[PDB]
RNA sequence: AAGUGAGAAUGCCGGUGUGAGUAGCGAAAGACGGGUGAGAAUCCCGUCCACCGAUUGACUAAGGUUUCCAGAGGAAGGCUCGUCCGCUCUGGGUUAGUCGGGUCCUAAGCUGAGGCCGACAGGCGUAGGCGAUGGAUAACAGGUUGAUAUUCCUGUACCA
RNA sequence: UGACCGAUAGUGAACCAGUACCGUGAGGGAAAGGUGAAAAGCACCCCGGAAGGGGAGUGAAAUAGAACCUGAAACCGUGU
């Protein structure tokens, strides 16, 4: 129930290979000079 | 900073480097069970960002 | 004596409302009684006082601005007449 | 069907939302809550179309018996407005048709904010 | 549960104090030690 | 001429790691509208709903010792958030002849001039002195403040 | 006066010391020195609610800006 040995800087950086965030949809507004969320609306993004 | 000091373009700009160094951390304490107490750390960051134009 | 028993008067928003009911508040010494102040305000101001009320004040803590310290204790006394006028402002 | 709290608690909350969406036109809440109050509000508008005594008694089993309208400057008690104004304004095949508009997430947590207006 | 050390003003000035330590010779030696050390609080 | 050479003593002290973005985040049921602001699930007002219900109610005592009221905040602080605060900074707030005590009186005990006993230190004891948790002593109806009320004010009585 | 110490040394204490704190009590008992020659301690403009930056200015020096002489390892990052 307790780590027998300590992890290195190579085995610790290998586990953080999938630990990341994905990019958003960024549905560019038709004509308003803003940015609306995918299938959403904003006070600046007209479309 | 590159619009009043250098007065360059804005549409033709690209972020060159972008990192974050560590800073001084504060030490706190949390009372556990059976009288023993643990420790808590409050680390800080030194976010830095430089903007270029695709040329030196 | 009858001069060192009276320090300074209290000028706040509560003492200003007591002027309409003829009740002046003063800061006396922390060793006088409720009879020595009746013979010190009836001679310095020459006015026949009616009754007198006193109250003790404990010392406060301090402030982070300077360093850990303490405050001096004070003794308030509300003297009220019924024919005399004011002697301060 | 979806959940959230306990059987009784859920029921109570649902009734509150429905009554609050009948005397305020448009309101803004969460996604799941807006996708569950769009089936208990449309059924109430269907009972208001009939305009019979039986329906009126069945419409008082959900609508809260309070919330006296203050914007009408009178003694309107929800039901009257629903069986007089809301009912006398809809003639579509979707009875109490309602639309929902999605928006950005909240700051507190990550719940997706949404708006449900009457149509 | 009921713990120890029950606060009591009168009792605190009875078992200890300056009038109780200045009543015996054994308790008068503890007032000299603290004074020598430089303690800012004596009983 | 020496405090002269460090890799190990479950060695002493300080700083930073690994476990890991993992375990945990410790009493009631909340929902929406309006307001404030650079920023609101969390602050302010409103309506509905619910919980305690011989108590999570109201008041004496012990104990703690400004945490109480108002105005302004940069963080630190608060197991999230914060424009909020039992947190920081200014300036304020506790009124008694009758209310609790002190003062009168004594109980258990604790100290005692002469007086016994003891290498010394110091023990014990007679009148006396001290010592309440008990005895003896005199208030009510109302009106008012951002913070005090049998105490301030108004009427009216009682004790010395 | 010294083939004595020079901030983990020398007094427990070079500074806020018998002080923070710990215990019913007798008692136990820390950590913490250094900008520059002189505050000349960043006037002014730009981004931000502020904090903090980027120019400019003071200086021999600003990678000397009060986390203020020198700045070593463990540890954490970006480019190649």
């Amino acid at each position: 129930a307790v780590p027998k040995r300590r992890t290195s800087k190579t085995r610790k950086n290998k586990r953080r290979t999938h630990f990341k965030i994905s990019v958003p949809g960024m549905t560019e507004c038709p004509n308003c000079g803003e940015y609306k969320l995918s299938h959403r609306v904003c006070k600046n993004c007209g479309s | 900073n590159a619009e009043h000091n250098y007065d360059m373009n804005t549409d033709e700009l690209v972020v060159k480097e972008a990192y974050a160094n560590e800073g001084p951390t504060l030490k706190r304490f949390r009372p556990r069970a059976q009288g023993r107490a643990s420790a808590i750390n409050k680390r800080t960051s030194h976010i830095t960002i430089v903007v270029s134009d695709g040329k030196e | 004596e009858a001069r060192d028993i009276l320090k300074r008067p209290v000028i706040t928003e509560k003492s200003s409302e007591a002027m309409a009911e003829d009740k002046y508040t003063f800061d006396v010494d922390t060793r006088v009684n409720k009879t020595q102040v009746k013979m010190a305000v009836e001679e310095i101001f020459n006015v026949k006082v009616a009754s007198v009320n006193i109250m003790n004040y404990k010392p406060k803590k301090k402030r982070m601005g300077r360093y850990q310290g303490y405050t001096n204790k004070r003794r308030k006394a509300i003297v009220t007449l019924k024919e005399g006028s004011i002697d301060l402002f | 069907r979806k959940l959230g709290r306990t059987s009784d608690q859920r029921k109570a909350m649902l009734r509150d939302l429905a009554t609050s969406l009948i005397i305020s036109e448009r309101i803004e809440t969460t996604e799941a809550r807006a996708k569950e109050v769009r089936s208990v509000v449309e059924k109430l508008i269907t009972l208001g179309k009939k305009g019979d005594l039986a329906s009126r008694r069945n419409a008082a089993k959900t609508l809260r018996n309070v919330e006296i309208l203050n914007e009408d400057e009178t003694t309107q008690t929800a039901l009257q407005k629903l069986f007089g104004e809301i009912a006398e304004r809809y003639t579509e095949r979707q009875g109490g048709y309602t639309r929902i508009l999605k928006q950005g997430p909240r700051r507190g947590d990550g719940a997706e904010s949404v708006i449900i207006e009457l149509v | 549960v009921k713990r120890t050390y029950q606060p009591n003003k009168r009792k605190h000035s009875k078992v200890h104090g300056f009038r109780k330590r200045m009543s015996t010779k054994n308790g008068r030696k503890v007032l000299a030690r603290r004074r020598r050390k430089g303690r800012k609080v004596l009983s």
